[PDB]
Parts: structure tokens; C-alpha cells; sequence
């Protein structure tokens, strides 16, 4: 009966992904990155450290996230003591970001929370962000308690007049104030107010919220953007560049102002005009065309191929692992098509399928 | 070595009835193996007291062990002592499996048990006297240490 | 209630946690043509009943009018009350018999 439960799971997580659909998501993004250090993450529950794995699993994240998404640009700010500190803005760069984290890691965590005023200087970080650019904050919280020097409510009013979607994800359980800001904050929906309940469903957390949200239409940004890419130019000479000033052997030109960066994907900062690769607009159009689930044939009937038509590999009977492609008509074993589904964009049997 | 392991248990069982050791035995069928062997002096009869310390030796050889399991709330006649405890007292779970040691049938089994130190083995042996509740003596070879058990 | 039952037929009679039923057609001297209880066809259950006898401890409770000033009973109260108000995350409600028990035990607690 552990196959007939395994296929009855699959079951349960295939209607919760039925819903697969081609929706514009948040590309243009710009993100905050909300941690705590108070007192309630020492708490040697979570072995290392509550800390500990959110350290760790947080570097994961910002490489995650600067793969997935590296046009966008993500901020940390950090609760600590009665009053929020930043220390690290929205940049391209991942490596001030990992720098930051691993100076919280080196430091002790201890305090109480004050979200009112993480939300306000969140406000105005996210206050000179273009409307193409998305505004997101990503929330944790390991408490049941916070004390804040106003109220919350017209913050609430003003955060949802800037037009900000936000997830927030709590430690213990369930807390209706979250619940009813990812309600108000995310038009309704209270799918964005999430709470785990170990580590492996904390990094699936992490996993799903590396990915973009979907956009409505009531809050359209149609436009355009003017983007123009750098040309690498492999130099011969120490060259100084344009940002921190230093000796490089080689490295880009502005396509307008011919000065050069260290990296990628970065605005300019003389021009001032979003410098990236085919690589980083490649990364998301299997977001913008996504690829559907594939028919599991039942064991019943004849098949066209006992063997794998991906990775050759002989089909078993009690069930029946060949996975069809809707597309291709071609069944595929369970290990092809669960690792397609997670790393590759195309089908190859609809590659053999002629249209 | 397990069905050699097979005792007369519940057979050969003295009684004190008030300072005199009477050796019952649940039954006749005990006696003749009993009188097969002849250091000695349901049926009782005399036997030097001191001497049973030594006897009970020779039964261990002879295979017949007498059992100590004081059916103290049957024994009406020695007068009792219902003392208890307070709830703030907090009773580990190897000392409540000490306690059913000699409580698996309620009659209190005479025995030997050895604790690790500072294990709070004064305070098992007032739970035992608190649970027997009977006239009860405590004993050790010093004097700074008893006047401190007796605190 | 007897002018109410010989002056209305259609006298219909309705709660919630009304159990059992007969004891009340005994303290009022009335009967019912039809009577019988409803329980939820619930898919699955999300309310949790279960009966403390004891604390953590293994102590027995009981709020007795006579041992309610008991204080090592009353230590046991409060570290369940510890244990709740740490892991409470929206409302939680405590009831007891008796008021002035609450003023003199929640008294001593401040104390
Ligand atoms: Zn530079
Ligand atoms: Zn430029
Ligand atoms: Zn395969
Ligand atoms: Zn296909």
C-alpha cells in the first residue's frame, strides 16, 4: 500500500497544480528582505540555532533568487533590539548581500520586534522604485508579539496605496494580524500568510518563494523599457572602472557612454540605463510559456513503448510510470519527467513531433 | 539452565508472629522435602532464630527459597503508621519502577537496592515507609549522617 | 411557564448543550410529542476535548471550595497558565467557580 499512497500524494500535489497557467508574473522586481534578531530565534528548538538555519537557508535564497531573477534587485533589512537596522539595499550585487549575512552570522541575535517600523523604512526604501519595477517584501517572524510606536492600520492603508503584494511566513503558527496584512496586502488572498512545519517543508517554502507571482490586470502596468546591452571587450591594460574606481584587465563597454562596469546585470551609473545579457531575459521564458503536467498512462492499457523515450529505460508493470507529454504524445518515465519538469525547458519528444 | 531455574516459590514461607518465627509452608507436600534434610533444630515449628540466617543458606541449597512478602494490611495486629508526603515532592520514573519492584503484588518483597550517589535515595526510602505504614526503624554505622536522615 | 403552555400549542423548544433531555419535562411538568438530539456530520474533527487530571507534575486538580487556597495545586495552575501564555497566539479564556476565588488567587499571583 505504499505505492497506492505514494500515487494518492502525487494525486493530492497534481489537483493543487492543476491549475497550470500562463500568467504575466512579476518580472521587473524589487525586493525587501525582512529578518529578526530577537530573542525568540535563540531558542534551541531548531538544532544548530532558529538563527543558525535561517542564516544558512537565507544565503541559499539570495543565490536563489539572483539566479532565478537577476535582473531584479533585493534589500535586508534587519530587526533587532526595539528598532529596525538595514544593512543591505537593493543591488545587483549578491556579494554585499552574503557579506551582510555572514556578519549576522558572526553576531548574536537578541531582541524584540517592532514591525511598524520595519513596514515604514521598508515604505521608504521602496519609495523612489520605478511602477514597472515590483514591489515585494518577504516577511519572518519566530514571535506572537509585537510592540510598535503607532498604529498599524493606516500604515496598512498607506502600504496597499503603494501598491506592494507581500508574503510573510511565521515560525510557530497562525497570527490573524499577518494573516489579515497578507489579506489586505495581496487583494484578498491569504495564501501569501504561510507557516511550516520543519525543515524540509521550510526549504520547499524557500523554493516556491524564490519564483515570481503572477500580476492582475486592475493594477496593469502596460509599458515599454529602454534597454540596451554592454559589449565585453577583452582589454589589455589595467583599466579603471567607472563604479569603484580600479585597475581591470577587461571588461564591458556602456552602449551609450563606452564606460565599463565590473558586472552583470547592473544599471549604469553614468548613463543610467539597465545594462544586462540574453542570459538573464533567457532565465524566465519558461515562466512566460510553462510546461504542463504529463499524462501517467494507466497499466490497463497497450502502450506504443514499454521502454523510457527519453532516458531508454524499460517501463516496470504494478504501475504504470510512462508519463505522457499532452504535447508530444510520447510516454516518459517518472525520473525523465520529474527532471524535466525541474531543469529542462523543452520536450524532445515534442522536438520528434513535427508541426 | 532456565528449567533448572525452577523454584518452590510461594512454598516455604516464615512468619513472625510477634518476635517468633513460625516457617509455614503453603502446604504438607513442602515438609517431606523438608525433613530430608536435618540441620535444622501450613506446619511450623521451632527453630533457633539466629539459626535461620544459616537455614536459609541451606534452603538455598536444598532449592526450597523462602519468600519475605509481609502481608502488612493482613497483619492487623502490628499497629500502623499512615504517614504521607506532600504533592510538591516529585517522584522519578526509575524510582517509581523501584517502587513497583517490591509492589508487584502489593506485599512488600524484602530485598536490595543500590542507587548511584546523591540520587535522592533517602527520599525513595521515605516513600516506601510512607507507602508501607507500619512501626519502621532506619540504621547506619555513623552519627553526623543519621541526625542529617533524621532531619 | 405553565400560562405559556396552556396558552400556545405550538411551544417549540430549542439549545444548544441541553443534555440529556428528560430531566426537563421533569422540572417543568410538560411533555414533548417528539424530542431527540443533533450531533454535526463534521468531515473532520477541529474542536479538541480532553480532560486534565493532572499537571505535568502528575499532581491531581481540583477547585474545591475547601482545598482552593491549596498553594502547591495553585503552583501546578500557573504552570499551566506559564505554558498557555507562552504558546497562545490570538485569545484564550480561563473560567472558575467563583469570583472572589479569582480576585484571591490572581491577588496572591500579583503578589
Ligand atoms: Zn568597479
Ligand atoms: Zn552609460
Ligand atoms: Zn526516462
Ligand atoms: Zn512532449
Amino acid at each position: 500500500a505504499s505505492l497506492v499512497a505514494s500515487i494518492v500524494e502525487a494525486r493530492k500535489k497534481r489537483t493543487a497544480k492543476k491549475n497550470i497557467t500562463p500568467y504575466q508574473r512579476g518580472i521587473i522586481r524589487s525586493l525587501i528582505l525582512t529578518l529578526d534578531c530577537s530573542e525568540a530565534m535563540l531558542e534551541k528548538d531548531l538544532r544548530p540555532n532558529r538563527h543558525a538555519m535561517i542564516i544558512q537557508y537565507a544565503i541559499d535564497f539570495v543565490h536563489e533568487f539572483f539566479d532565478q531573477n537577476p535582473i531584479s534587485q533585493m534589500g535586508i533589512i534587519i530587526m533587532r533590539n526595539g528598532l529596525a537596522q538595514l544593512v543591505s539595499q537593493v543591488s545587483g550585487n549578491p556579494q554585499d548581500h552574503i557579506d551582510a549575512l555572514k556578519s549576522i552570522r558572526k553576531q548574536e541575535p537578541k531582541g524584540n520586534p517592532s514591525l511598524q517600523n520595519a513596514l515604514e523604512m521598508a515604505r521608504g526604501l521602496l519609495l523612489p522604485v520605478p511602477a514597472h519595477c515590483t514591489r515585494e517584501v518577504l516577511i519572518v517572524f519566530g514571535s506572537l508579539s509585537t510592540t510598535d510606536p503607532g498604529d498599524i492600520h493606516q500604515t496598512i492603508d498607506s502600504l496597499v496605496s503603494e501598491k506592494i503584494r507581500v508574503k510573510v511566513l511565521g515560525l510557530s503558527a497562525q497570527v490573524a494580524i499577518c494573516k489579515e496584512l497578507c489579506k489586505a496586502t495581496n487583494y484578498g488572498d491569504e495564501s501569501f500568510y504561510k507557516i511550516l512545519l520543519d525543515e524540509t517543508h521550510l526549504k520547499e517554502l524557500f523554493n516556491e518563494a524564490v519564483t515570481p507571482l503572477p500580476v492582475n490586470k486592475i493594477n496593469k502596468g502596460f509599458t515599454l523599457v529602454k534597454m540596451g546591452f554592454p559589449t565585453r571587450i577583452f582589454e589589455d591594460t589595467p583599466t579603471f572602472c567607472s563604479c569603484h574606481s580600479k585597475l581591470v584587465y577587461g571588461g564591458y563597454f556602456c552602449p551609450n557612454c563606452h564606460s565599463k562596469v565590473c558586472s552583470l546585470p547592473t544599471v549604469c551609473p553614468c548613463c543610467d540605463l539597465m545594462l544586462i545579457l540574453s542570459t538573464h531575459l533567457a532565465r524566465s521564458y519558461h515562466h512566460l510559456m510553462p510546461l504542463k503536467t504529463f499524462a501517467e498512462v494507466p497499466t490497463t492499457e497497450k502502450f506504443r513503448s514499454e521502454d523510457c523515450f527519453s532516458c531508454q529505460s524499460r517501463f516496470p508493470i504494478l504501475t504504470s510510470s510512462r508519463y505522457r507529454c499532452e504535447d508530444c504524445k510520447q510516454e516518459f518515465c517518472v525520473d525523465c519527467d520529474v527532471f524535466i519538469h525541474e531543469i529542462l525547458h523543452n520536450c524532445p519528444g515534442c522536438e520528434s513531433k513535427p508541426v | 539452565f532456565i528449567k533448572g531455574a525452577t523454584i518452590s516459590y510461594g512454598k516455604v514461607k516464615l512468619v513472625i508472629k510477634h518476635n517468633r518465627y513460625f516457617v509455614e509452608t503453603t502446604q504438607a507436600d513442602i515438609l517431606q522435602m523438608l525433613l530430608n534434610d536435618s540441620v535444622i533444630g501450613v506446619h511450623s515449628f521451632e527453630i533457633a532464630n539466629e539459626s535461620v540466617e544459616v537455614v536459609k543458606k541451606r534452603c538455598q541449597e536444598i532449592d526450597y527459597p523462602v519468600l519475605e512478602e509481609y502481608d502488612f494490611r493482613n497483619d492487623h495486629r502490628n499497629p500502623d503508621l499512615d504517614i504521607d508526603l506532600k504533592p510538591s515532592t516529585q517522584i522519578r520514573p526509575y524510582q517509581e519502577k523501584s517502587l513497583s519492584k517490591m509492589f508487584g503484588n502489593g506485599r512488600a518483597r524484602s530485598g536490595i537496592i543500590v542507587l548511584p550517589c546523591g540520587a535522592g535515595k533517602t527520599l525513595v526510602g521515605i516513600t516506601a515507609a510512607c507507602t508501607i505504614k507500619k512501626s519502621v526503624i532506619v540504621l547506619c554505622t555513623s552519627s553526623v549522617s543519621v541526625m542529617q536522615w533524621r532531619q | 411557564i405553565k400560562p405559556v403552555f396552556e396558552r400556545f400549542s405550538s411551544v417549540i423548544i430549542t439549545s444548544g448543550t441541553i443534555s440529556p433531555l428528560d430531566m426537563y419535562p421533569r422540572m417543568l411538568n410538560f411533555k414533548t410529542v417528539l424530542q431527540k438530539s443533533y450531533a454535526m456530520t463534521l468531515a473532520k474533527k477541529s474542536f479538541l476535548p480532553m480532560i486534565i487530571t493532572k499537571g505535568s507534575d502528575q499532581v491531581a486538580i481540583s477547585s474545591r471550595f475547601e482545598i482552593r487556597n491549596d498553594p502547591s495545586i495553585v503552583r501546578n495552575y500557573g504552570s499551566m497558565l506559564v505554558e498557555f501564555a507562552k504558546i497562545t497566539p490570538d485569545g484564550m479564556v480561563v473560567f472558575f467557580p467563583s469570583y472572589l476565588y479569582m480576585e484571591s488567587i490572581v491577588s496572591m499571583w500579583q503578589t
